[PDB]
RNA sequence: UUAAUUUAUUAAUGCAAACACCUGCAUUAAAAAUUUCGGU
RNA sequence: ACAUCACCUCUAGCAUCACCAGUAUUAGAGGC
RNA sequence: CCUCCGCAUAAGCCUGCGUCAGAUCACUGACAAUUAACAGCCCAAUAUCUACAAUCAACCAACAAGUCAUUA
RNA sequence: GCUACCUAAGAACAGAUUUAUAGGUAGAGGCGACAAACCUA
RNA sequence: GCUAAACCUAGCCCCAAACCCACUCCACCUUACUACCAAACCUUAGCCAAACCAUUUACAUAAAGUAUAGGCGAUA
């Protein structure tokens, strides 16, 4: 099955930086990443 | 590994650290200090030893500083230092019963005073307890000028009173324009609670708050390398006068 | 207002220690409303010809409403202050 | 479903490929018609002077000597270009000696700086 | 060209060889690009990377200059003015100042720059610090052993 | 009924708080630092102007103000 | 769910407290919440 | 077997974020 | 002998059978590419008009009741 | 971002149709021509 | 015989002490790694153990594991 019919713009939104940043929680989520030390920090 | 000084003290830790450092001796005096008040439900004990009830031995027993919930919004006005309870209660008060989490809220009131320290009218909320404390206290302007401001528990009663100190150690005519008679019998009215000048800087302020007078107090534009080079050559040229 | 108490009586604590209490001491048994007690009168010397409470110079104890919303709010009496009660001495010794 | 290139221009669609740019600076305003219009004013100028009989070539002989890596000391600089004025000045208000109040009126200020690189 | 012997000339001297010394890069990247499309070594490999040092002290002086100049003028640090602040990630960092027209007060994209923390943020802080310590400790720990390994080779 | 909802009109501004409304003391607001933040007190700004003239954003004076304005408005 | 029990929560009343708003206490429901539907 | 036109029954006399920018020939819920 | 495909833009990926050499049904390293009129990227204020569908739009024929205009 | 349902605003030829794109409904849920079906093996 | 084996030593381990991290230029909360116009705090919950299940229950040395409390049933 072809499930996976990503879209940039859709992309960017759904799994972006400022949408990531815009409630706390999410800033919480880039703390967690970071601390976790990855280098893909966003999408 | 370990962490060397305590981190039950870490924020005490920065409190010694650095530009927040440089803030002033009473500043450090009045957030260091915790002395308690009296509670809003928490009704003392007697004295330091007493008969124990079922065993008859004299235990010394002390009484429990039931947590103060306040609400953030109680912190907008004048309220007392009572609040809400978030706690929990048995459905007959009996402990065989499954119990369930409750709340103690409290009866405000919006009211108005009008201070003649002040010399305006103020109107917010308040408790009638709080009305009772000011009635005890006789007046607002005497209620400001008596309680501690860790004893006031609200951040609008605590602005307040800092106005209120800093229009006393001020003395400026334009507290009551025209009528200095007025002004001068308020001032031995309210002489009880005089502070210094300098008392007026972090009289009450926000810890943060105090970070911004030191902000505002330690900052200025340096000092040009142009007008210091030339006060040290002048320097120079004034000992070699000399020489 | 109102007066609680931990039911499940509470550790002690000693002299130089906070009370690290229990999760189940959050739970407290209600023991007194202040709002629901007897309510006291409000003592304070008039300064103004007043209507049937008093006159001008009459120390009283009113019940808080004409006090606070009638009287104090207009100025019509003050607090029987042990300050104010020397002036209140001095304008009745000057008649 | 891929994240680790680099956000360069090459992304998505046609306007998500419009917005960002490589590493320019632009120089022009966006009017209407969709047509944009570039002041000489904003633009890059380059002027260079001159190159004709300049002895100083691009290489240095390596028959010279070395010297001392005397760095630009502020306090050095300073008494090297003040000692004379000051010192004719105190044998004789320091705009004599030129201290700028504030450089709101010069064409190469330093706080901010203007200049380019 | 040595630092101190290239800071005794003028500035119109330093721009004419600012000038040169872009002219002979110019060559030596054009130079190697070709030897890159004729696939074959380098006449002077040594000549580029100089004429980039000598560039690079060049630039050197002309900042060594400039700072002095930003020193005795007004003798502001940071050329550029700015701060050091807190981000939206927790940590302490310096920002830095744009220049831009409209005002703080109505700059509609400055303000959108939540520059605020609530105390959401201490776990991850103290973790960070955490983990600085980790790696300090191992280091210490490699390196004392390190030592003790060569002591027992003596 | 008066025609629109207030849901997407403009937001209606918090309470100020009565720091501001301190008879002798300015309070200690947001001015110094830049930070539309929660940590401080609000900054308070005056009216400011574009001292500038551009074509970008030059405003019209008001039209009270206009140089032509009759009482006797035309039909056109 | 009309098994049982409450009622943390609302909604009503009524009574308090204050001079339409808030808090407390009872009852009632709505909705919930806690616990039961055994063996050969 | 579910939806449904048709039909029947019941609730609700009315407004600024859905119903609805609507007013019982209306809005919602059940049956065949 | 097949071709209901194929060619383009769209989206989406990211240089992915271009060139010079290796040897891995008989991929790796280095070098070179895609030079805009099409498409984005926009639009100086304050007020003020904006009922007369479209269907070849002239008829008939309607309903599900209309997808697009400035001006001062 | 598949799909279910809805909004915005386009497309094809004859509707209870399908679809390019953005956006919205989060599990103690939504959605549901109710299949006790779906919401990323 | 081939595939294979085997080899030290990278650095991790805990402690001791000690308070640490954050500016080559630049850019970086809009679609983060693009030079530009008019808003925060609101009690953690729950099982488990009661051999099922319900009130109860945790998230320096010494007195002393005694005094307090337990569907007075498990313990704390
Ligand atoms: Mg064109
Ligand atoms: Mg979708
Ligand atoms: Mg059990």
């Amino acid at each position: 099955g072809n499930e996976y019919q990503p879209s940039n713009i859709k992309r960017k939104n759904k799994h972006g930086w400022v949408r990531r940043l815009s409630t706390p929680a999410g800033v919480q989520v880039i703390l967690r990443r970071m601390l976790k030390g990855r280098k893909s920090l966003s999408h | 590994p370990l962490h060397k000084y305590p981190v039950w003290l870490w924020k005490r830790l920065q409190l010694r650290e650095g530009i927040c450092s440089r803030l002033p001796g009473h500043y450090l005096r009045s957030l260091e200090e915790e002395r308690t008040p009296t509670p809003v439900h928490y009704r003392p004990h007697g004295a330091k030893f007493k008969i124990n009830p079922k065993n008859g031995q004299r235990e010394r027993v002390e009484d429990v500083p039931i947590p103060i919930y306040f609400p953030p919004e109680s912190q907008r006005g004048l309220w007392g230092g009572e609040g809400w309870i978030l706690g929990q209660i048995y459905a007959n008060n009996d402990k065989l019963s499954k119990r369930l989490k409750k709340v103690w809220k409290p009866q405000l009131f919006e009211r108005e005073f009008y201070s003649e320290i002040l010399d305006k009218k103020f109107t917010v909320t308040v408790t009638m307890r709080t009305l009772d404390l000011i009635d005890e206290a006789y007046g607002l302007d005497f209620y400001i000028l008596k309680t501690p401001k860790e004893d006031l528990c609200s951040k609008f009663g605590m602005d307040l009173k800092r106005g209120m100190l800093l229009r006393l150690a001020r003395q400026d005519p334009q507290l009551h324009p025209e009528d200095p008679e007025r002004r001068a019998a308020i001032y031995d009215k309210y002489k009880e609670f005089a502070i210094p000048e300098e008392e007026a800087e972090w009289v009450g302020l926000t810890l943060e708050e105090a970070i911004e007078k030191q902000r505002l107090l330690e900052e200025k534009d340096p000092v040009p390398l142009f007008k210091i080079y030339v006060a040290e050559l002048i320097q120079q040229l004034q000992q070699q006068a000399l020489s | 207002t109102v007066i609680v108490e931990r039911w499940w009586k509470v550790p002690l604590a000693g002299e130089g220690r906070k009370p690290r209490l229990h999760r189940r001491h959050r739970v407290y048994k209600l023991v007194e409303d202040t709002k629901h007690r007897p309510k006291e009168n409000l003592e304070l010397i008039l300064t103004q010809s007043v209507e049937n409470v008093g006159v001008r110079g009459d120390l009283v104890s009113v019940k808080k409403s004409l006090g606070r919303n009638r009287l104090l709010p207009q100025g019509l009496a003050v607090y029987a202050s042990p300050e104010n009660k020397k002036l209140f001495e001095e304008e009745k010794l000057l008649r | 479903a891929d994240r680790m290139s680099k956000w360069t221009s090459k992304r998505g669609p046609r306007s998500f490929r419009g917005r960002k740019g490589r590493g320019a600076k632009g120089i022009g305003f966006l009017t209407s018609g969709w047509r944009f219009v570039q002041i000489k004013e904003m633009v890059p100028e380059f002027v260079v002077p001159d190159l004709t009989g300049f002895k100083l070539k691009p290489y240095v002989s390596y028959l010279a000597p070395e010297s001392e890596e005397t760095p630009l000391t502020a306090a050095q600089l300073f008494s090297e270009a003040v000692a004379p004025a000051i010192e004719k000045d105190f044998k004789d208000n320091l705009e004599k000696y030129g201290f700028e109040p504030t450089q709101e009126g010069k064409l190469f200020q330093l706080y901010p700086r203007n200049f380019l690189r | 060209w040595t630092c101190q012997q290239l800071r005794n000339k003028s500035n119109e001297d330093l721009h004419k060889l600012w000038y040169v010394l872009l002219k002979e890069r110019n060559m030596l990247l054009t130079l190697e690009q070709e030897a890159k499309r004729q696939r074959l070594p380098m006449p002077s490999p040594e000549r580029l990377d100089k004429v980039v040092d000598s560039m690079d002290a060049l630039d050197k002086v002309v900042q060594e200059r400039e700072d002095a100049l930003r020193l005795l003028q007004t003798g502001q640090e940071r050329a550029r003015p700015g701060a050091w602040r807190r981000d939206i990630f927790g940590r302490i960092i310096w920002h830095k100042f744009k220049q831009w027209v409209i005002p703080w007060h109505l700059n509609k994209r400055y303000n959108r720059k939540r520059f605020f923390a609530l105390p959401y943020v201490d776990h991850f802080l103290r973790l960070e610090r955490e983990k600085r310590a980790r790696i300090k400790a191992r280091k210490e720990n490699l390196e004392r052993k390190k030592a003790k390994i060569l002591l027992k080779k003596f | 009924y008066e025609w629109g909802v207030r849901s997407t009109r403009k937001s209606e501004p918090p309470p100020l708080d009565r720091v501001y409304e301190i008879p002798g003391l300015e309070p200690i607001t947001f001015a110094g630092k830049m930070h539309f933040v929660p940590w401080l007190a609000r900054p308070i700004f005056p009216p400011w102007d574009r001292g500038y003239k551009d074509p970008r954003f030059y405003r019209s004076p008001p039209l009270h103000e206009h140089p032509l304005y009759k009482d006797q408005a035309c039909y056109i």
